[PDB]
């Protein structure tokens, strides 16, 4: 058994959180109480525990600074999935402050997180680590979230942690200083993190517009496409795949460095429910789309960087025949620029399990989909962009007395700012010769 | 066209492998205590500054304090100058009218006194007049 | 953060406030017993952060309403919506303050102060998370002005850690109560410039004018000029009471309104502008025009005067959120030179499905412009032309202030002024 | 609550005492017998446990003649016994006499019944003071009065009605004199003072009322109606309401400067069509309609306080001073950015019954601090310069203990005040 | 200030005094016997400023009749009105003063002063609210002007706070009793200049040419004489007697009309000018003009010579305030120039709808004009005459008196006349 456990913080990584767990109940015939009318895989196991009644429950946690998010979890469609106990809530937020959420209001509910978190790693016969999803913008997200990362260290020293991360955007962003609050929460995060899955709310936005035609998405359209691609990145680890079969191996596969540890996800296909019925998309076709920026979930452009790792996950109605000789067109026609030291090639795996869609939303159902997961040196653009950002307001010190007035001293901010400086430098060496 | 495909893994919902392009150019403890010390130092930068907020505001109430007090002593020392001013004047005045009457009545006085030496002058004419 | 409490102080305080409730009551379908008669969910939803929950299905404002004088408050719980106030909550002296800032601030006003605290008190250690206080009040008087401030120092010393939210009104020869109003208004602005997390800047010289020139009222009364900020606390205050994402709370909206602690006084705008009588179209892309408009705005400067450091907009009422994200980004677009470029995406928009009673569509604009200096510097000029002829000072070194007093209060105004133009003429390349 | 305590001293303070207090009985309902069939009448009348409502007032004067009539008159059951105050023998019109010789056997016994006064006030405001400025008592037994209520009450607000001298109606040739003592002894101990000039009454009354000889019935009656308007504000609750401290704050830009303008509108004779608020606010700034004889043409404002009372609403009182603002013949001093203070009171003037004056819907007091005041101070110093550049009559307060270095010191004090006038008129 | 204590000393003094108590009993509508038969309350209004209340509903004058000589005092019994005085008010020697000052003075006065003052001092105390005392006497003969002057000074010692008031008559060689009129009227005036607070001269020189000249009675007698006077004396006793304003007591009137203290001599003027029992109205005008002129003063001085430091016009009768008003503000600013400029607003005027006795309409003027020095030249010149010489100046140095006393005199009255010229010729500059 391989069990993973996962942490949901604030408003991002709650809502996230209702996605992903709606999408694995529907893909494991799990109902909204727990009950599973149940061949069979077994694997889900590792995803969820069983109670004396025969009710499977989520190995997660879900944590904010107040509870009006987690409250709709606590009345909602899956109240009975779920424990109270692993439903953790204060009642005051770290209002867009990672200060307040790391320093002032944080300190004051880590111990009862962390208690929650040891009485579900106790049930775990071989557990492989943890899966926290969070906001880099918010109080909660990003202050919080850092002062956990280093308790689990302290705590679980090997154990692998892979994040769920969401990169802030403008169309839908709640506050002036995420900029701040997410440099902050990298440079603490950074040495406890060993991947990092970073989802620009910009680039999910745009392929609703896009490929969905929803003209002004909500969290609800940007979450259930989420939701798709961590059931995509998890699939093998709920049923018995053979490609990212244990934690430990996204990194082995994704992670030649300890710093760069930040893989770009692409997904393919997203259709509308309501296009008029279609002619399904070939493996060729999903496999093209892998390599179209327009599908990726961080806006960077491939072709100013290098790649050191890409692993091709596949679900549905696919062979090996189709993917090499999609591959094959693929090298001749385009230039898949790998580092000096790095292969070029690709680690395919097929997972046989069908893509679900939630019954009534926007995604239309399909034969075939594709995540493609790439280590390339591109994705440091969403770091330059977010740096650029920061330094027009540290410059001039805007919003740094909030931070200050919670206890963070000024020099926090500098060794922040240069400590993702040395990760910009770090990008740029890595692909250099 | 050179692709070389390697096996990896098989198993009941998942096939793997690895596909070979070209092969590469060049081939080749966080502490509690820490952590603890870190938040307390934040901890106590904040109660600092709410201190001296509070110092600060400290230093209004007293300052509130002193003029109510400033506007009390001026009221008080208006009342006395004036209660001292009131009782000179007043002082001054009945000692001026006392005078006034004093040296009127010792003019009237001194007319009495010339009256009895007319008289005695009168006297020693009338009888005195053989 | 969950409940705020309510203060209106003085005359003008008690006035617009209660103004204030009968706008918010009515949207959120409170009559004047108290009792809901909506058909709306999203009318109860947060109606906690300004009602407590009594005895039945009534809900009574979270308000405490104050005075040195006892006519306000008669007139108050006479007034529409007087019964809807907590009897307790009516703290009066009887002496009044004599439109003398020294009075309400050291003399008469430190004389009813604490009976004040414990009514806000009363109703703060109720709260189960409570946000902080929002202060209605003018700074030309000396009840709303001198006692007003006093109960923010007093409220600060017990309440640290709480939103100090102010909408304080700023006097104008054009319709004044006093000869004194320059010298209460310089006091006052001291106190809130060092008290305060969020001032809203309400001014009589932006109101009158907008009631002669726009809506062409020959003589505009204080009711006419009431109608606009009624409007515009209900403008402002949409983020905390409906639900919503962004500036859902005193405390997310100063961070996302305030970069400097000194800089925390905002410029109101509004529109459409209307009469109390002119119940008689507006488009998403006019809304978003009278964002730099000064005929829009509740202060009297004019936002292309200077740079808008942050913004917040709230549209309201059944629109495209589609076509308001659209124009929102064409008026940035359009006015990059109207912007400070070293705060990236300072222009944060809300959209609301209620609309304020009595309009169909509008929208409100939290700006923190530098042109606020503007503001500041009329009262400074006003002040100048006393206090260098020391006119009318008696009056206030009677009640034991020391004339440094103002010249300290004064300092502190032209450095707030001096420190608004610093940063318009800041650049990306400091 | 916010009491006020009125004071009438020696003949005219006594006599407009009556004029005052017979007006307030019938806007407040209130019978000759003090019985009564708002709210805020309590200000000026307390009640006692037989529900009669007793006026805070104590008339004083050092000879019983005129205070007598009011013994036995028709509201001689209004006031009880202690609050008619009366000596023997009057002072003579000689300051001396009133304030020192005659005044000084009779100041403990008023001070102890304005005490029993005060002492039945939970909100005192302050004190209002009537008198002339010629008499010996009014200008005298105040002087010595006002010194004792400061050493008593201190800085409580201590405001006056005094009456300016008038040579058409005066009984001495010494009112100069009694004027500049009274008003150089009185200057430190008064917050502020409405002067009213009996020849600008007199005029008024031959003007608008067609009365061809005035007497002090007719002089009375019109002062009642002015006092009644200034005092009409803490009597009533209305729209604008405007208290003690508020006329100081509002007037008085400087301590010595304390002597605001008066004009009254509308007049009209009961025999003789409703002036608007327009009407009887322009009227307001017309010499004719002042209680002091002064051009304010020949000055500059410094204040303004306008007292409506009757059928008026804030809007037109608004159009009215905005027309007022753009008149550029009337100036206002280069350091007052905003002049004007309002209130307004909804019950109409009252008129006594066979009176001389016709009742009117609106009408309004203005109470104006304008340097042109100054004027009546030059007039009464010269004539006081032109007899004591000879010393006459000097005898008669020497005689009763007075120093003519007290003479010096009161008409130096009214020169600098003089200077004062012309030094705050003057641009920065 | 209610009550006033009236004297009357010698014989000049108790014929004007008793002549006074005649025509005001009249006015106030009292009877021989006392009793009021009048139908007026504003008779009895102040009727008490010169009569007290005795048994029954009588008023009895508070008036004391004193002279050295039982003579006067038996005709005054018996004349009109003499049994309403109380009896016990009748103070009087045998001896006479022999028209001597020193007599009066200093002598046979000084026996009999104490008898006086007995009665004085029990009218005074019986006064609720005394105002002071009002003597009326001559100043050429022994008793009046020597008595009656150390009767003020008397009175003075014990009464300093009251005001002193006296009605004098001046001494002319046109109806004289004796040669040594000049040197009594000037030690008289000696007394007057010090110890009173107003003086009304009423000279016997401008009584007799009223009589002669304008009343065409070739032979005047006293009876003419003192029928002016007590006209006079009821017009400016007006003020006190009835209801009113204007100088309605004793100090009121005195300081009104005295800006300095040795000039309190007054120049009565009165219209219309009648003889007894002669019944003749002048209109306001004409009544306001006499005021100027010299034929209606009862002090030879021509009101033109000189110029009014203060002026107290009463007009009686029923006539209209306005026209009284109208015509008094004409007459001063018609004739400025007889008014001192630096004594502002120096005319008073009042007016009592009760005329005097026998008129219908009246005006008198009370003047405190500098002419008044014309009166005292006149007397200096003829004390000087006689003075020069020693004459007759045993007549007082034989009672006890040093010439010294005389020279004295006649100085204080020199510098008196001075001091009139000083503030006649003073400029307002
Ligand atoms: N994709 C997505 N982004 C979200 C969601 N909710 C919030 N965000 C983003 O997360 C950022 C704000 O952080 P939040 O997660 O709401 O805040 P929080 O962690 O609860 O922290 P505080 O409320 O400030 O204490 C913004 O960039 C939002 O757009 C969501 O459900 N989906
Ligand atoms: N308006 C008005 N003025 C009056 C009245 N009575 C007197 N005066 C004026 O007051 C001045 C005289 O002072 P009074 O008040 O009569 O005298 P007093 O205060 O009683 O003092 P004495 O009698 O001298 O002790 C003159 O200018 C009079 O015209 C009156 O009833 N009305
Ligand atoms: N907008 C507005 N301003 C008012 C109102 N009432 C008074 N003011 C202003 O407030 C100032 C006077 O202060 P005020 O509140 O009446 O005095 P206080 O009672 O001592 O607080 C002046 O600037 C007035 O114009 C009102 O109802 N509306
Ligand atoms: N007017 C007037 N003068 C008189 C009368 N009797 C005497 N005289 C004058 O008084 C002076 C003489 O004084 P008199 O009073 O007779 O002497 P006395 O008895 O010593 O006072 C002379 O000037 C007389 O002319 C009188 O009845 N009327
Ligand atoms: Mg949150
Ligand atoms: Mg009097």
């Amino acid at each position: 058994m391989r069990e993973c456990i996962s942490i949901h913080v604030g408003q991002a990584g709650v809502q996230i959180g209702n996605a992903c767990w709606e999408l694995y109940c529907l893909e494991h015939g799990i109902q909204p109480d727990g009950q599973m009318p149940s061949g069979g895989d077994d694997s889900f196991n590792t995803f969820f525990s069983e109670t004396g009644a025969g009710k499977h429950v989520p190995r997660a946690v879900f944590v904010d600074l107040e509870p009006t998010v987690v409250d709709e979890v606590r009345t909602g469609t899956y109240r009975q999935l779920f424990h109270p106990e692993q439903l953790i809530t204060g009642k005051e937020d770290a209002a867009n402050n990672y200060a307040r959420g790391h320093y002032t209001i944080g300190k004051e509910i880590v111990d009862l997180v962390l208690d929650r978190i040891r009485k579900l790693a106790d049930q775990c016969t071989g557990l492989q680590g943890f899966l926290i999803f969070h906001s880099f913008g918010g109080g909660t997200g990003s202050g919080f979230t850092s002062l956990l990362m280093e308790r689990l260290s302290v705590d679980y020293g090997k154990k692998s942690k892979l994040e769920f991360a969401i990169y802030p955007a403008p169309q839908v962003s709640t506050a002036v200083v995420e900029p701040y609050n997410s440099i902050l929460t990298t440079h603490t995060t950074l040495e406890h993190s060993d991947c990092a899955f970073m989802v620009d709310n910009e680039a999910i936005y745009d392929i609703c517009r896009r490929n969905l035609d929803i003209e002004r998405p909500t969290y609800t359209n940007l979450n259930r496409l989420i939701g798709q691609i961590v059931s995509s990145i998890t699939a093998s680890l709920r049923f018995d795949g053979a490609l990212n079969v244990d934690l430990t191996e996204f990194q082995t596969n994704l992670v030649p460095y300890p710093r760069i540890h930040f893989p770009l996800v692409t997904y393919a296909p997203v259709i509308s429910a309501e296009k008029a019925y279609h002619e399904q998309l070939s493996v060729a076709e999903i496999t093209n789309a892998c390599f179209e920026p327009a599908n990726q979930m961080v806006k960077c452009d491939p072709r100013h960087g290098k790649y050191m790792a890409c692993c091709m996950l596949y679900r549905g109605d696919v062979v090996p025949k189709d993917v090499n000789a999609a591959i094959a067109t693929i090298k001749t026609k385009r230039t898949i620029q790998f580092v000096d030291w790095c292969p070029t090639g690709f680690k395919v795996g097929i997972n046989y399990q069908p893509p679900t869609v939630v019954p009534g939303g926007d995604l239309a159902k399909v034969q075939r989909a594709v995540c493609m997961l790439s280590n390339t040196t591109a994705i440091a653009e969403a770091w330059a962009r977010l740096d650029h950002k920061f330094d027009l307001m540290y410059a001039k010190r805007a919003f740094v007395h909030w931070y200050v007035g919670e206890g963070m001293e000024e020099g926090e901010f500098s060794e922040a700012r240069e400590d993702l400086a040395a990760l910009e430098k770090d990008y740029e060496e890595v692909g250099m010769d | 066209a050179d692709m070389e495909v390697i096996e990896l893994n098989k198993a009941t919902s998942g096939q793997s492998w690895e596909v070979i392009l070209k092969p590469p150019s060049f081939d080749g403890d966080p502490s509690l205590e820490e952590i603890q010390k870190k938040l307390e130092a934040a901890e106590e930068r904040r109660k600092y500054q709410e201190a001296e907020l509070l110092k600060h505001l400290a230093e209004k109430r007293e300052h509130e304090r002193e003029v109510i007090q400033k506007a009390i002593e001026e009221n008080n020392n208006f009342i006395k100058m004036a209660k001292e001013k009131l009782a000179q004047k007043m002082e001054s005045n009945k000692e001026n009218r006392e005078a006034h009457l004093a040296a009127m009545l010792e003019r009237l006085q001194e007319k009495d006194k010339h009256a009895e030496e007319v008289r005695k002058n009168k006297e020693l004419k009338e009888e005195a007049s053989r | 953060m969950r409940e705020i409490v309510h203060i209106q102080a003085g005359q003008c305080g008690n006035q617009i406030g209660a103004k204030f409730w009968e706008i918010i009551s009515d949207e959120h379908g409170i009559d004047a017993t108290g009792a809901y008669h909506g058909d709306s969910d999203l009318q109860l939803e947060r109606i906690n952060v300004y009602y407590n929950e009594a005895s039945g299905g009534k809900y009574v404002p979270r308000a405490v309403l104050v005075d040195l004088e006892p006519g306000t408050m008669d007139s108050v719980r006479s007034g529409p919506f007087g019964q809807i106030f907590r009897p307790d909550n009516f703290v009066f002296g009887q002496s009044g303050a004599g439109n003398n800032w020294a009075k309400g601030h050291y003399t008469e006003g430190a004389e009813l102060v604490d009976s004040v605290l414990d009514v806000v008190r009363k109703e703060a250690e109720s709260c189960d998370c409570l946000q902080g206080f929002q202060l209605t009040h003018s700074l030309g008087g000396g009840t709303g002005s001198g006692m007003g401030t006093l109960l923010i120092s007093k409220i600060r010393e017990e309440y640290p850690d709480r939103i100090m939210n102010t909408y304080s009104v700023v006097p104008s020869p054009k319709v004044s109560d006093t000869v004194v109003e320059p010298y209460n208004a310089t006091l006052s602005v001291h106190q809130l410039v060092e008290n305060t997390d969020e001032t809203y800047c309400i001014d009589n010289e932006a109101l009158y004018d907008i009631c002669f020139r726009t809506l062409k009222l020959t003589t505009p009364t204080y009711g006419d000029l009431n109608h606009l900020v009624s409007l515009t606390m209900s403008g402002v205050t949409t983020c905390l009471r409906f639900p919503g994402q962004l500036n859902a709370d005193l405390r997310k909206l100063a961070v996302n309104m305030v970069p400097f602690p000194r800089l925390h006084f905002f410029m109101p705008g509004f529109a459409p502008l209307t009469s109390r009588g002119s119940q008689q179209a507006l488009t998403v892309p006019e809304l978003t025009q009278q964002m730099f408009d000064a005929k829009n705005m509740m202060a009297a400067c004019d936002p292309r005067h200077g740079r808008y450091l942050t913004v917040a907009a709230i549209f309201r009422g059944r629109m495209s959120m589609k076509e308001v994200d659209e124009q929102m980004l064409n008026i940035q677009n359009k006015n990059s030179s109207y912007f400070v470029e070293w705060i990236p995406n300072n222009v944060k928009t809300a959209v609301c499905d209620i609309p304020p009673r009595g309009l169909k569509m509008s929208a409100t604009f939290i700006g923190n412009s530098t042109a606020i200096q503007e503001l500041f510097k009329r009262i400074s000029e006003q002040f100048t032309a006393m206090f260098r002829r020391k006119a009318f000072l008696h009056w206030y070194t009677g009640e034991g202030m020391d004339e440094m007093e103002f010249t300290e209060a004064e300092s502190n105004m032209n450095d707030l002024v001096s420190e608004y133009q610093q940063y318009q003429e800041a650049t990306a390349d400091e």
